[PDB]
């Protein structure tokens, strides 16, 4: 924050081998995929000081969704579907199949 | 539910479609309520393994119905022997899906 | 070294009172503000609040605190800031404000 | 005693401490070199 470039220098320590610990982290929903340490000089309206960037990159699963929100919605589809295996003659039937997908 | 629909009358149309129907939108919507308390996991627990059964069942019931109403009108005879095979052969596949999954997932 | 620059602090700070504005008797305080938002913050609209996350910087005229030593500024630490007088700007609709002290009081002093 | 040794190091050290002063204050920047050890990633809230 208070020290420019000129009065301070960041610098990971060993340069790969500074962040430990991110291939045992075990996320719910993501999975870490990738990351990456950053050595930088941001410049402010008071002078331009070090930075140091670490970025992850999390890709989020799948399966919960595919459980939860696909298959329902896959599944509703597929129901109304059989709207047109009945005869058209039932009114009340087809009728009812069309209107609770709709409003499911 | 799902499995006394068998037994209604092969002539009510309407009743037979709206209890397919039902049990569908109950069974969909008791999925995600009970989905609705666990954690977001990237696996399928037991009791989803329970539901997606339950699921089949149900909609085997219906496709099976709509079998015998696409049958029906045409040979009568097909359509009576699936219904009183139907009647049975569901009970016992279900009884036996409820005393292999409890057993499995009890003993553990 | 560092003994002519803590013999230099050490003189600005003897003799200084921080309940008196610079200036107090012939003079009116001039403090020059600017205000620099990092991320303006989600406009929440069932509290009809907003957050926004500022560099809000502050600019006066001290006369009592004059020096000359090598260096022409005195880019000192966060805690001298609490030995002089520093105006007291608040937020007139600020609600909760927050001022962060990770991992030491984001403040700074030249 | 090697204890009272210590202490008189330490006492020794911190006495005429300027801390408003940052090391080599009139001179080079200073360089300082981090480490990071994530111990979890809690949650992420879209
Ligand atoms: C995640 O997002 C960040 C933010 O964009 C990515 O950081 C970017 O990473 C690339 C490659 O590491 C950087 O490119 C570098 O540019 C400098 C410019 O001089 C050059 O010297 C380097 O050799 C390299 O080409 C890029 O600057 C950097 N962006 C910022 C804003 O720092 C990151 O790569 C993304 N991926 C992951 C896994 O984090
Ligand atoms: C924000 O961060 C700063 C610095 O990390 C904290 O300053 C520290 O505050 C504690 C207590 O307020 C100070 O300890 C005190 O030391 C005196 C001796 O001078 C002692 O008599 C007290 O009983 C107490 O132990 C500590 O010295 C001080 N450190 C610095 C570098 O200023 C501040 O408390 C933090 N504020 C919040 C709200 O977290």
């Amino acid at each position: 924050y208070g020290y420019t470039t000129d009065d301070i220098e960041f610098y990971w320590r060993g340069d790969d081998n500074a962040v430990t610990g991110v291939t045992k982290i075990e996320l719910p929903q993501f999975s870490i995929v990738d990351y990456k340490l950053i050595t930088k000089k941001v410049v402010f309206s008071t002078g331009s000081y070090p930075r140091l960037s670490l970025s992850f990159k999390l890709k989020r699963n799948i399966g919960y969704f595919i459980l939860q929100t696909y298959m329902p919605s896959i599944l509703i589809t597929i129901l109304s579907w059989v709207s047109f295996w009945i005869n058209y003659d039932a009114s009340a039937a087809r009728v009812a199949l069309g209107i609770t997908t709709v409003l499911t | 539910l799902s499995q006394v629909s068998f037994w209604l009358n092969r002539e009510s149309v309407p009743a037979r479609t709206v209890f397919g129907v039902t049990t569908v939108l109950t069974m969909t919507t008791l999925s995600i309520s009970a989905r609705n308390s666990l954690p977001k996991v990237a696996y399928a627990t037991a009791m989803d393994w329970f539901i997606a059964v339950c699921y089949a069942f149900v909609f085997s019931a219906l496709i099976e119905f709509a079998t015998v109403n696409y049958f029906t009108k045409s040979q009568p005879a097909r359509a009576a022997k699936i219904d009183r095979l139907s009647r049975i052969a569901f009970p016992l596949l279900f009884g036996i899906f409820n005393l292999v999954y409890w057993a499995t997932y009890l003993n553990r | 070294n560092t003994t002519v620059f803590t013999r230099i602090l050490d003189r600005l700070l003897d003799g200084y009172d921080n309940r008196l504005r610079p200036g107090l008797g012939e003079r009116v305080t001039e403090v020059k503000t600017d205000i620099f938002v990092t991320s303006f913050g989600p406009v929440s609209d069932h509290d009809m609040e907003y957050t926004i996350d500022v560099f809000f910087r502050q600019s006066w005229k001290d006369e009592r605190l004059k020096f000359k030593g090598p260096m022409t500024v005195l880019r000192l630490n966060n805690l001298m800031a609490s030995k002089i007088w520093t105006p007291d700007t608040f937020f007139h609709n600020g609600k909760k404000s927050v001022a962060h002290n990770m991992t030491m009081p984001n403040k700074l002093l030249r | 005693s090697n204890m009272s040794l210590v202490k008189e190091t330490v006492d020794r050290l911190l006495k005429g401490y300027d801390i408003r002063l940052r090391p080599d204050f009139g001179g080079p920047p200073v360089a300082v070199g981090m480490n990071i050890d994530i111990a979890s990633i809690d949650m992420v809230s879209e």
